[PDB]
């Protein structure tokens, strides 16, 4: 069990480790959208003055 | 109305300057090649976003 154990333990750190570095990865996606998303939202702002 | 025109006019020059963007060659380590300002500006804002 205790082999078992060790083994999945160390299973979990490798998917775990992906899992973060994806996370990491969409959310530098997430804030470049964001960024264009308020830049349209500003020069709606400039046509309408 | 001239003084719109002027700042709109100003904006379209700059537009025309092309920034350049070295080539992600991976083995060259070293050379110092100085980031574009719209791309460190552009970074440090995502980098911020991403924090």
């Amino acid at each position: 069990v205790k082999g078992d154990y060790d083994l999945q333990m160390a299973h979990q750190t490798s998917c775990s480790s992906r899992q973060d570095l994806v996370c990491d990865h969409l959310m530098k996606q997430k804030a470049s959208f964001e960024l264009l998303q308020l830049g349209y939202e500003l020069e709606l702002r400039k046509h309408r003055d | 109305i001239q003084y719109r025109c002027e700042q709109l006019q100003e904006i379209r020059r700059a537009s025309q300057r092309e920034v350049m963007f070295s080539a992600v060659d991976p083995d060259l380590s070293s050379s110092t090649f100085l980031e574009p300002e719209v791309l460190r500006d552009v970074r440090e804002v995502c980098k911020l976003r991403f924090k």
